[PDB]
RNA sequence: CGGUACGAAGUCGAAACAAGGUAGUUGAUGGUGAACCAGUGGCUGAACAAAAAA
RNA sequence: AACUAGUCUUAAACACACCGCUCGUCACGUAACA
RNA sequence: UGAUUGGUAUUGCAUGCCUGGUGACUUA
RNA sequence: UUCUUUGCCUGGGGGUCGUUCCGUACAGUUGUAGGUAAAAGGUAUGUUAGAGACUUAGACUAGCGUUGGAGCACAUUGUUUCAUUCGAUAGUCCACGCUCAAUCUUACCAUACA
RNA sequence: UAAUACAGGGUUGAACUGUGGGUUAGUUUCAAUGCCCAAGGCAGAGCACUGGAUUGGAUACCCAGGGAACUGUGCUCCCAUUAAUAAGAAUCA
RNA sequence: AGAGGCUUGAUAGUACUACCGUAAGUACAUAAUAUACAGUCCCAGCAGUAGCGGUUAAACUAUAGAAGAGUCGAGUAUUAUCCAUACAUACCAGGCGUAAAAAGCGUUCAUCCAAAAAAU
RNA sequence: UUUUAUGAUCCCAGGCUGGUUUAAUAAGUCAAAGUUUAGCCGGGAAG
RNA sequence: GAAGUUAUGGUUUGAAAAAAAAA
RNA sequence: GGCGAGAAGGGAAGUGUGUUUCAAAGAA
């Protein structure tokens, strides 16, 4: 959470990881949603 | 260990070092014995000896040796030893519950029986320092014979202790206030690792190498001094 | 956190925002064109001179020892 | 204090949960777990140091033999280092140039040793030059001062029996223009001592 | 390729810290040479102003 | 109703103390990853 | 009616002495 | 630093065939280079606030006079000269150093003597 | 957040019951706004954009107008993600 | 100096096995040296984080700078390796309001623990 | 029907074990894991 | 000769076979 | 003709190696 919060913050989770919240930009998901 | 010591260097004999102080620098300086305690047990010569016939006037005795080399079983020993024994005896001497209890205080105060030296003072055949003089140990039994009842020996414990007391024995104004004095005076290190030996570090110095230096330095001393003397009397006479 | 550390975070993802937003219009995919060993792999192993095997055995490694 | 034990995991769990700082000698990665390496020198110039200080750094960025490239810091003054130059690398970080962690050992390949050093010898590879072994051997020729007390005791106590260097016996004490004698079996011992066993 | 870290301080503005002179920042967005701006929903890691009772 | 000197309260990322601190593009070289 | 040991050259961002402006100076 | 059980953290910060799975897909991603001796929480004062309140102490106001409009004098600035010496430069420079310069004062310039 | 319909939870009491629990993934019901999709579509207000001003200058703050978004058993959980700083036992009258 | 290596700006208690203040290299010889000095001036350079060097440096270079000073010593220093001294790898022995850290709120499986601990 | 989050299916890397002394009221076995003569083990072939 | 014997690192990318059906 | 002879093996193997706890009879 620390070094994962501060990926999150800087902005590298929100280019690479794919979101079922979907978004513009963000990369989507294909695939059925469940909670990993 | 191995190498120089790296890291703090501090002198064993806990004196600080600086521009004004014992020390000019960081060491050790475990070679400089005046800086701890070595007590003289032994004499004392001078360097000149004003006699027209070596009759040895210059030795004496130095202060510490009288109590290096004491003497005991002096008067006054004698005198502490009886009226700390008449102390020392006066429980035994009043208890009033019986002989049993009797006994066993005495025993308390000074152990004894079969294969101990005692003194022997509770023993009905012991000479004591009564104040009111009663029968030894009513007519009917007694020693017919005359019998004189034999010494007390010293109780060894209190004897001892009495003479080393004397190892711990120890021996208007221009009214000008201080100011600049304090309220609780201080105890450096300096004070404790003068006197208490075990605190102070162990050397890792080879012993040659200290005798080495000792040999050095009953060389070089004497060229030092007379560096810095010269250096004086050369100034004095430049100024003349 | 507070708000002034906030502000850097702020920053650099706002950048990597915009600047992905930048090539979203394109199209074309771009195209973009080792003896050293790293401080792990190195750390695996035990240089110390032991009899003979180099990395042959678990006093020769830094894995778990099961004891 | 034993909440980290948790549990039928914690064999597999805790020891996860440690700390993760980096290595103590990190710093020098590069070596791959050597005391040194050897490595060509792609570059060489001169670096500006961070601020506060200011000055000119002597710098390298050298191919170790295991391929990597490296900065590496020239110490002491002066250097005849040039591409294609071959030194020896060791661990060593110099501060004010950024990102250098390793320094190169003198007197070893191409890197001369430090010209005009007398201290700090064998951290720059200079040897103890002939005058210098010569110096510590004649360095020690005792000298002969007094300071009068010499003078007065002579003259009071060792004057009436004295022998010469040559055995010969004084009859009057010291004058004016006469030094103190030296005494013929302690004077300068040590370095006689050391003349007479060469030879 | 785009981005990133170090040295340098050059041009352009003045976005934040005071009500920072339009409160700040956040989720996903739209727009813009640059910091940024606008709407919407969150928070406070914000202010201003602030009741007697008929 | 305004100003200076205070004096009081609040806020502060200022403490060389708002002539403070401080953000970014562009330009400029040395590099790693890709 | 009793003369003297160079520089009114730089450096007030080396200082002493001396000033300007603003602040203070409360006790039993 | 009473006890039970899950979740997470290791200074700061940066970049980044496994699938007889539908493949520009699914699943998965804090971690390796390059920088770093700091970073960041609070209380205590000061300073500031295009923040607020207050004493009404000065400021305003009111009264007596000014100055900016014209002439002269001083200083300063601009110009010029071989030189028109120099300092002072918001308040705290500008009738100031210089409480008085035709000679001297003079420290500026020109000439010729050492 | 009036009434009505259908469901909880909480509180109080009686009865029943009799260690029947605390925590919880190879678990999945729900969950602001935005975005994708679908609906409708001009009550209000309102990105982008237009033009009326201020500014050396503004792509803004101010004004007028405005076809993006504002109601879904869908897709769906990114967050300064919802009553707080995880849940339970013990210590208190 | 029977000998060299390293230090010669501050900073580290320099450990520790028997002794545990129960003594003399005690006195004389025998009293000291370096925040003295010289070369360089944000250069050359040094250093361990901090830092030093701005033309009068106990911090760079120099030890005939003096028979200089501190330690170890036939050795000594640098680099490297670690279970790298309590950068407690935190069971002994760290944390999750504000400084890194409580999952968005919840329902459960397995494990774990509770209530007849130890014994049965 | 058999395995499987107590890690099945399924890649790469590593044989395991012992060594007496061992300072500190840190030891009566060196005390989660650090070794050094050694212990145990490590196919078959003239077809 | 037998019976018991915690796995570790490379970040890992959960179901694998048999059987049934298929042609 | 008879005995002995592995340059004293690190080439295989992860739930393996080894370790710990045991057990092992001819002349029945």
């Amino acid at each position: 959470c620390s070094d994962r919060k501060r990926k999150i913050l800087n902005g590298t989770e929100y280019i690479r990881r794919k979101s079922s919240h979907r978004g513009r930009i963000k990369r989507g998901s294909q695939a059925p949603a469940f909670k990993r | 260990p191995r190498g120089s010591h790296r890291g703090g260097v501090f002198p064993v004999s806990g004196l600080t070092w600086g521009m004004n102080r014992p020390y000019l620098k960081r060491g050790l300086y475990q070679h400089r014995r005046d800086h701890i305690f070595t007590p003289r047990w032994g004499t004392r010569t001078a360097n000149f000896n004003p006699s027209a016939l070596p009759d040895g006037s210059t030795r004496r005795w130095e202060n510490d040796a009288f109590k290096a080399w004491p003497l005991y079983g002096l008067p006054h020993h004698v005198k502490l030893y009886a009226v700390n024994e008449a102390r020392y005896l006066v429980p035994a001497a009043r208890c009033t519950a019986g002989p049993e209890i009797t006994q066993y205080i005495l025993n308390q105060l000074d152990p004894g029986g079969a294969g101990r030296n005692c003194s022997g003072i509770g023993r009905p055949d012991v000479r004591l320092p009564l104040a009111k003089p009663a029968a030894p140990s009513s007519p009917d039994v007694f020693d017919p014979f005359g019998t004189p009842l034999s010494e007390r020996s010293r109780i060894k414990r209190l004897y001892n202790l009495v003479c080393e007391a004397d190892s711990w024995r120890v021996k208007n104004a221009f009214p000008f206030v201080d100011e600049k004095a304090a309220l609780v005076r201080d105890l450096p290190l300096a004070e404790i690792l003068y006197c208490r030996h075990t605190h102070r570090l162990q050397s890792r110095r080879h012993p040659f190498w200290i005798d080495m230096g000792y040999k050095k330095r009953i060389v070089r001393i004497p060229y030092l001094y007379r560096r810095r003397v010269a250096k004086e009397e050369a100034q004095e006479r430049e100024f003349g | 956190i507070s708000t002034c550390r906030r502000r850097y975070f702020k920053m650099r993802k706002f950048h990597k925002k915009k600047y992905k937003k930048k090539l979203m219009r394109l199209k074309k995919i771009p195209f973009v064109e080792r003896t050293w060993k790293t401080y792990r792999e190195t750390r695996l192993y035990r240089k110390q001179l032991r009899r003979g095997l180099p990395k042959k055995g678990a006093r020769k490694l830094r894995l778990h020892r099961e004891r | 204090s034993t909440r980290s034990i948790s549990g039928r995991l914690f064999y597999k769990r805790r020891p996860l949960q440690v700390p993760k700082l980096k290595p103590p000698n990190i710093r020098s990665k590069w070596l791959e777990g050597a005391p040194q390496k050897k490595g060509i020198c792609v570059k060489v110039r001169v670096q500006t140091p961070r601020k506060p200080n200011s000055g000119l750094r002597k710098v390298a960025r050298v191919r170790l033999s295991t391929g990597r490239t490296v900065l590496v810091y020239i110490p002491g003054i002066g250097h005849n280092l040039n591409v294609h130059s071959v030194v020896l690398v060791r661990g060593g970080r110099c501060k004010d140039v950024p990102g250098c962690n390793y320094k190169a050992v003198r007197g070893v390949a191409d890197l001369l040793p430090v010209k005009n050093r007398e201290r700090k010898r064998s951290k720059y590879g200079v040897k103890l030059s002939s005058e210098k072994k010569e110096w510590r051997l004649q360095r020690w020729n005792n000298k002969h001062l007094t300071i009068e007390k010499d003078r007065e005791l002579f003259n009071q106590f060792r004057w009436m029996t004295w022998r010469n260097e040559e055995g010969e016996m004084r009859t009057s004490p010291l004058a004016d223009d006469e030094e103190v004698p030296r005494h013929t079996q302690l004077f300068n011992r040590w370095y006689r001592l050391k003349m007479q066993r060469e030879g």
